């Protein structure tokens, strides 16, 4: 019940190869007196906790810090240009600022340190199966701590030949709900990454990605004067267990 | 109150060199068409923001960071007067603003370079400020609304405990 159904065709990714795959992190901090962006303190807490978490679910984890949007594209360009053919997965996280965009497909964009953005849309479709033909039929995460707008969230009151398609396999994690502000304590860090980190800490080894998602979900929509309600904009076929030794 | 103020007084007003300043912006922004014939006027606004961006922080001071006891306070041998000099021409942008946002009542997403400089980030310290000007002359907003006064200047925004990104 458990056990099998992580090893199946079907129904769950195959991870069999060590390591799964690239693991690219953008982390910007320090941005432009220009932009007038404020530091993003803490969040070399973020980077840190999640280069030992993907380190530890044996994936070839590489920190690249402020960047500006330009150097994050030729970053994204040149990851998705590698040769995944033994690589069976890839994970793509971005702490930065945000705002809200007229999108096509995703929603949201995140800021280069120069303080220009660059949209979630065209970071996703860097990985697509025309662009980056080696990560045919894998999954490719991303993991996107940035702020989806301006509103600040009060909340309500609760009582305590074969046929695969082009876009395939892409699943982008939200921190907030598109339009709304992402929290970050300047000693603690983000909210979505401190409960990501210890969610996948206490249950990476037994439930898949998705049910990760939502402990993270569950564990954040309760925090706070102001609120947060992370998500996921889901395009996966099956379910993603991550491999740990 | 030596810091900052609750309420708009005579002295926050635009003076005759700002309001003549902001009547031309307007009468050539609208009367304007394409994106090249606005580049005297972006240099203006991006010349006057980061001017305007200075000016705070010679002006004001932010002690005790990224904590809950977070205060604002004006600099060593900084009078009323340099506050409300800046609080005019905090004014000015918002002004502007609103009268840029009656000229774009018709096609509402150009995607504008002008505009953009007054739509700063919102982890940003003129944001905070804007937004401020914005509940004073418009009455209140009704964002979230308690019993807490807005400071005119808002030193405190987005520095302390809980922050944007």
């Amino acid at each position: 019940a458990l056990e099998s159904l992580r090893g199946n065709a079907d129904l769950a990714y195959i991870l069999s190869m060590e390591p799964c795959g690239h693991c690219l992190i953008i982390n910007n901090v320090n941005f432009c007196r220009e932009s007038g962006l404020r530091t993003r303190t803490g969040s070399n807490i973020d980077c840190e906790k999640l280069r030992r978490r993907f380190s530890s679910l044996h994936f070839m984890v590489e920190v690249k810090g402020d960047l500006t949007a330009k150097k994050m594209v030729l970053a994204l360009l040149e990851l998705a240009r590698q040769d995944h053919g033994a690589l069976d997965c890839c994970v793509v996280v971005i702490l930065s600022h945000g705002c809200q965009a007229s999108h096509l497909q995703f929603p949201g964009a995140v800021y280069g340190t120069d303080g220009c953005p660059v949209s979630v849309e065209k970071i996703v479709n860097i990985f697509n199966g025309t662009s980056c033909p080696s990560l045919g039929g894998k999954p490719k995460l991303f993991f996107i701590q940035a702020c989806g707008g301006e509103q600040k969230d009060h909340g309500f009151e609760v009582a305590s030949i074969s046929s695969l398609p082009t876009p395939s396999d892409i699943f982008v994690s939200y921190s907030t709900f598109p339009g709304f502000v992402s929290w970050r304590d300047p000693k603690s860090g983000s909210w979505y990454v401190e409960t990501l980190d210890d969610i996948f800490e206490q249950w990476a080894h037994s439930e898949d990605l998705q049910s990760l998602l939502l402990r993270v979900a569950n564990a954040v929509s309760v925090k706070g004067i102001y609120k947060q309600m992370p998500g996921c904009f889901n395009f996966l076929r099956k379910k993603l267990f991550f491999k740990t030794s | 109150t030596p810091e900052s103020v609750s309420e708009l007084n005579h002295n926050h007003f635009l003076s005759p060199e700002l309001q003549d300043k902001l009547d031309v912006m307007v009468s050539i922004y609208s009367c304007a068409r394409n994106n090249n014939e606005l580049e005297e006027i972006f240099q203006e606004l991006s010349a006057f923001v980061s001017g305007l961006m200075d000016k705070r922080n010679s002006v004001f001071e932010v002690r005790n960071e990224n904590t809950d006891e977070v205060v604002g306070a004006l600099r060593a041998g900084m009078t009323i007067e340099d506050r409300d000099s800046y609080i005019r021409d905090l004014f000015f942008l918002h002004s502007l603003k609103v009268k840029i946002e009656e000229s774009r009542q018709g096609k509402e997403d150009s995607k504008c370079k002008v505009y953009n400089l007054l739509c700063p980030h919102h982890s940003s310290e003129l944001y905070g400020d804007l937004r401020a000007m914005k509940c004073l002359v418009e009455g209140c907003s009704d964002d979230f609304n308690p019993f807490d006064i807005i400071r005119v200047p808002d030193l405190t925004y987005n520095k302390g405990s809980l922050q944007c990104g």
